[PDB]
């Protein structure tokens, strides 16, 4: 009996089996004293026979298939200190008779199948230390007041049950608990203010609930205390200023909730502090000066809320901060040139604002900036040609704002750059030749600005997908080198001044599922080739320009475009080359010089009267029976 | 598993 495995007693007979990853399968000495068959594949029930050995201390029988229920003479085992059932597939309630055993000490039950409520005998259980039962998806109920009487308790958590109601004011006697998560469970009602009674609290985890009033001032009286995570429930009221008596405390997450107030003044003291997520809450006020005390902090997320003022100049002062995000508040005057002081910033979002003045130039001198998201402010000036310092840029939005004056040539310094939008301004001059050399460029959004002059095909990085020049004042040609945007998607054009031909090179983009040219001085006849990308889908827009001729023979295999829209031109003859397009959803015809019968089919009903009277012929027809 | 403990999920424009 000297297996590998098995330990024998100082009195000759078996007291261990160990058995750990030997990928077993199926079903599975009266002085034992500890079990330990663990990974091993089992299915089926537990053996009602394992009450067998009366001298076990230790039960661990997790991670394995097992299934059923708890055979209850599992629990006429008085010297187990030590059961651990989790991570099987094992269902029915938590027996009562699991409160008869005095020695229990950690007890896990975590990832089942198990349902029910939980037993008010936990209270029996003295010494028991840890229970973590979460990951049943149907254990329910609310928690016993009877768990205020397990004296010893150090980990609590529920986490991911159906767990319900409110916690008891029972917690109020749990002394050396150290960690209660109970997180994305049925939760409702208040936190008792009792938890403040509870001295060794380190962190709790009562995220994912819907919590109502507000947060108990006494989680101030705990002086352990870490990680506060309260995310997503109806927390109401105010922030308690005594959060900044908790030193140890570098972790909060209020976001998602109802919160009124001010951020506590008291935050300055928290000198631990890493990470700060108030996201979406009612909260207002300025930013305080004192957060910015805080050397330690990574993330601040204040976004989504009531905060006015204006950003703390003194955020200079946290050196370590990477994630900064103010977006949806109210917030005035400049964007301070100290943030570039923060040489660790990942990402800036400032969007949905009142600032105002130019973007300062060192902000581009952050070397590990990816994201720049100011979009929806009062911002004017020039966009610094600083822009190309910014090495690391990847997401850059500076849409819906007033800055002015030509793009920066720099621009094309950046070589990582993904998604550009500076749309909505009072940007001029025509685009920069050196924009070609955005290797990553694969989404560009100027839309609705002042930019005029010239298009051309080796102005752009050929890696594009996405474009959108609408609304602004681009003259003269198409250029045929927009054959070379193999990877276009959407191209939008509209409300330009382009003219000429469209050139056939279009055909070679194989890429293309919008085109929207509307709105331009374009003519000719609309070419043979735009037929050609089968790719066509989502919507053509040849609206509102000189197009003279007739629909071209090619368009009938545009069978997958849902949206077609000729309005507002000089073409002629019929539209019989349209009547097969069966996944033609939306079709706008009028004001146009075309004539003959259309089909008494469904869609054509549809188009209005007035459409089809703009135009020289249209009239509805009856096929001969 | 059950997922481990975590903060809500950041979000930008
Ligand atoms: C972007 O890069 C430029 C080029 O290295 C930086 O600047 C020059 O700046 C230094 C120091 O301020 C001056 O001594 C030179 O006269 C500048 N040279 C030229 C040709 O302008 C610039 O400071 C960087 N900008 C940011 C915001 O980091
Ligand atoms: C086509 O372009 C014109 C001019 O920009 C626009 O007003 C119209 O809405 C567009 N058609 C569709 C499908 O919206
Ligand atoms: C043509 O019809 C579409 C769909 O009804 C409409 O949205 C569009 O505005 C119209 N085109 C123009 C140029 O008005």
């Amino acid at each position: 009996c000297n297996w590998t495995g098995v330990k024998c007693n100082r009195r000759g007979e078996v007291s261990e089996i160990q058995l750990k990853e030997k990928q077993l399968q199926g079903s599975l000495l009266k002085s034992l004293t500890s079990l330990t068959l663990s990974s091993l594949q089992l299915t089926g029930v537990i053996p009602k026979e394992i009450g067998d050995f009366t001298e076990l201390e230790l039960l661990d029988l997790s991670d394995n298939s097992l299934s059923g229920d708890i055979p209850v003479e599992i629990f006429r085992l008085k010297k187990l200190k030590t059961l651990s059932l989790n991570t099987n597939n094992l269902e029915g309630h938590i027996p009562m008779e699991i409160g008869n055993l005095s020695g229990l000490v950690e007890l896990m039950l975590f990832d089942n199948k198990l349902s029910g409520e939980i037993p008010r005998s936990i209270g029996e259980l003295k010494n028991l230390q840890v229970l973590r039962a979460g990951g049943n998806k149907n254990l329910r109920g609310e928690l016993p007041w009877e768990i205020g009487n397990c004296e010893n308790l150090v980990m609590l958590g529920l986490a991911e049950t159906s767990l319900s109601g409110k916690l008891p004011a029972s917690i109020g006697n749990l002394k050396r608990v150290q960690t209660i998560a109970i997180y994305t469970s049925l939760l409702s009602g208040p936190i008792p203010d009792e938890i403040g009674y509870c001295t060794e609290l380190q962190n709790l985890y009562l995220y994912q609930n819907s919590i109502s009033g507000s947060i108990p001032t006494t989680i101030g009286g705990l002086k352990k205390l870490q990680s506060l995570l309260l995310w997503q429930n109806n927390l109401v009221g105010k922030i308690p200023t005594e959060l900044g008596n908790c030193p140890e405390l570098w972790l909060i997450d209020f976001s998602e909730n109802l919160l009124t107030g001010t951020i506590p003044r008291s935050f300055g003291k928290l000198e631990n502090l890493q990470e700060l997520q108030l996201s979406v809450n009612q909260i207002s006020g300025t930013i305080p000066e004192e957060l910015t005390n805080c050397t330690k902090l990574t993330h601040l997320e204040i976004d989504n809320n009531l905060i006015t003022g204006e950003i703390p100049s003194l955020m200079s002062n946290l050196r370590s901060l990477t994630m900064f995000f103010a977006w949806q508040n109210k917030l005035t005057g400049n964007i301070p040139q100290s943030l570039s002081q923060c040489r660790e910033l990942q990402a800036i979002d400032l969007s949905y604002n009142s600032l105002s003045g130019s973007i300062p130039k060192e902000i581009f001198g952050l070397r590990n900036l990816t994201k720049l998201l100011l979009l929806s402010n009062d911002l004017s000036g020039f966009i610094p040609p600083d822009i190309g310092n910014c090495t690391n840029l990847y997401r850059l939005r500076l849409n819906g704002n007033r800055l002015a004056g030509s793009i920066p040539s720099e621009i094309g310094n950046l070589k990582n750059l993904n998604f550009v939008d500076i749309s909505e301004n009072r940007l001029v001059g025509s685009i920069p030749p050196a924009i070609s050399g955005c290797e990553s460029l694969e989404f560009l959004d100027l839309h609705t600005n002042s930019l005029s002059g010239s298009l051309l095909g080796t102005t752009l990085p050929k890696s594009l997908k996405f474009i959108d020049f609408s609304d602004n004042a681009l003259s003269s040609t198409l250029p045929p080198g927009i054959g070379l945007l193999t990877e276009l998607t959407k191209l939008n054009l509209a409300k330009n001044r382009l003219s000429g031909e469209i050139p056939r090179e279009i055909s070679t983009c194989r890429s293309l599922q919008l085109l929207n040219l509307g709105e331009n001085d374009f003519s000719g006849e609309i070419p043979d080739e735009l037929g050609q990308i089968p790719s066509l889908a989502i919507s053509l827009n040849l609206s509102c320009n000189r197009f003279v001729g007739e629909i071209p023979s090619r368009f009938s295999d545009l069978k997958n475009l849902g949206v077609l829209d000729v309005s507002h031109n000089q073409l002629t003859g019929n539209l019989n080359v349209l009547t097969d397009l069966q996944n033609l959803v939306s079709l706008n015809i009028s004001y146009n010089d075309f004539s003959g019968d259309l089909p008494n089919t469904p869609f054509f009903r549809r188009l209005p009267l007035s459409d089809l009277a703009s135009n020289r012929g249209l009239y509805i027809s009856n096929a001969i029976s | 598993d059950y997922p481990k403990p975590s903060t809500r999920p950041p979000r930008h424009n």
